[PDB]
């Protein structure tokens, strides 16, 4: 019933400190082991460390010199700080709990992307893709930095029939696209809108797909 | 339960 | 430092069949009569999910199609019968020897019947042209097997430069794959030509699968 959620900046400059918070709900951080793990773009997972229920810590030796994990039991949060980052520290960061029921990392946050780069935060351009009984439409989201951008269609009410494709980086700018497939009897008679969020630039963009 | 210290689990 | 070696690097299994994945540790991960070796499933855009803890115990919410065995240094995860939702990467993890580590992952692909791609092609939006760029997009959706190649042509001649492609991982419901291909030109170059074509090669056809439009 415990829930964990990571938060903090999505972009950190080389040499500065990366900081994330894990907010824990439905149990108290004064029992269990409260960990950070990260997953590199190449997909490898690396264990970073814990702070335990007592305040004691354990850090991966690969990081021990640059990392600190602390907590605030009055907020039920715990924190990661990773000093002197380089582009090699770009990863998805997760907090997870180990209980002594399983001695395993048994509850996880959804994870949060942190990119380490000197490249500048750049908001997205959102371009509509418009062209049988089925019709496929789409949105092309170009020119933004850093990841993530998320996409929904009709605010999540078109959900099946959607493919949102992993972003591709070229020259410090990402491109991502998303397609949605609906019955031709529903478009253009009823509206279809892709909702693009880029939290790093504090931007949401809705683009309705109108026929050409 | 076991307690972890420096990566290994032990009784005390 | 301790390492966990997973094998095979990947495998493709039909629905209803058995998948066996191995994890070998370079030294014992046992203590107190426990093997501190756990297995996770992970899919894109999601955190790892714990399947098996202390080598052989199913976590709550995991079905008995999953099982693990082993001790000391040699461990196995078995999924039997495999289901479409099992398309993911599986990792072992040990938490009793400093430093704690994960294995390198084993990706499980689910076999299914061949499925031709649904291909749709899209011209540059007027919005993009106002910025002086022009992207032509083709979506190539819900196909199987995963192998596909896209070539672009402009006025009947192949164009290699300006192409950016993206591929989904395998779908957990229908076991298909999808792909997006974008050709980006300047608006000036875009306006020098008439016909734009994405051509896909896929096992389901012995000839290119073609979509086109004319500026």
């Amino acid at each position: 019933e415990v829930q964990l959620q990571e938060s903090g900046p999505s972009l950190v400059k080389p040499s500065q400190t990366l900081s994330l918070t894990c907010s824990v709900t439905g149990d108290s951080i004064t029992s269990g082991y409260w960990n950070w793990i990260r997953k590199f773009p190449g997909n490898k997972l690396e264990y970073m460390g814990y702070i335990s229920y007592s305040g004691s810590t354990y850090y991966n030796l690969s990081l021990r010199s640059r990392i600190s994990i602390t907590r605030d039991t009055s907020k039920n949060q715990y924190y990661l700080q990773l000093n002197s980052v380089t582009t090699e520290d770009t990863a998805t960061y997760y907090c997870a709990l180990i209980t002594t029921t399983t001695y395993a990392m048994d509850y996880w946050g959804q994870g949060t992307s942190v990119t380490v780069s000197s490249a500048k935060t750049t908001p997205p351009s959102v371009y509509p893709l418009a062209p049988n009984s089925m019709v496929t439409l789409g949105c092309l989201v170009k020119g933004y930095f850093p990841e993530p951008v998320t996409v929904t269609w009709n605010s999540g009410s078109l959900s099946s029939g959607v493919h949102t494709f992993p972003a591709v980086l070229q020259s410090d700018l990402y491109t991502l696209s998303s397609s949605v497939t609906v019955p031709s009897s529903t478009w253009p008679s009823e509206t279809v809108t892709c909702n693009v969020a880029h939290p790093a630039s504090s931007t949401k963009v809705d683009k309705k797909i109108v026929p050409r | 339960q076991l307690i972890n210290t420096n990566g290994s689990w032990h009784v005390n | 430092n301790i390492v966990l070696t997973q094998s095979p690097v990947s495998l493709a299994v039909s629905l209803g069949q058995r998948a066996t994945i191995s994890c070998r540790a370079s030294e014992s991960v046992d203590g107190y009569g426990n093997s501190f070796l756990h297995w996770f499933q992970q899919k894109p855009g999601q955190p790892p999910k714990l399947l098996i803890y202390l080598a052989s115990n199913l976590n709550s919410g995991v079905p008995a199609r999953f099982s693990g065995s082993g001790s000391r240094t040699d461990f196995t995860l078995t999924i039997d019968p495999v289901e479409a939702d099992d398309a993911a990467t599986y990792y072992c993890q040990q938490n009793n020897v400093d430093p704690w580590t994960f294995g390198g992952g084993t990706k499980l692909e689910i076999k299914r019947a061949d499925a031709a791609p649904t291909v749709s092609i899209f011209p540059p939006s007027s919005e993009q042209l106002t910025s002086g760029g022009a992207s032509v997009v083709c979506f190539l959706n819900n196909f199987y097997p995963k192998d596909i190649n896209v070539k672009w042509k402009i006025d009947g001649s192949e164009r290699q430069n300006g192409v950016l492609n993206s591929w989904t991982d395998q779908d957990s419901k229908d076991s298909t794959y999808s792909m997006s291909s974008t050709l980006t030109l300047t608006k000036d170059e875009y306006e020098r030509h008439n016909s734009y074509t994405c051509e896909a090669t896929h096992k389901t056809s012995t000839s290119p699968i073609v979509k086109s439009f004319n500026r």
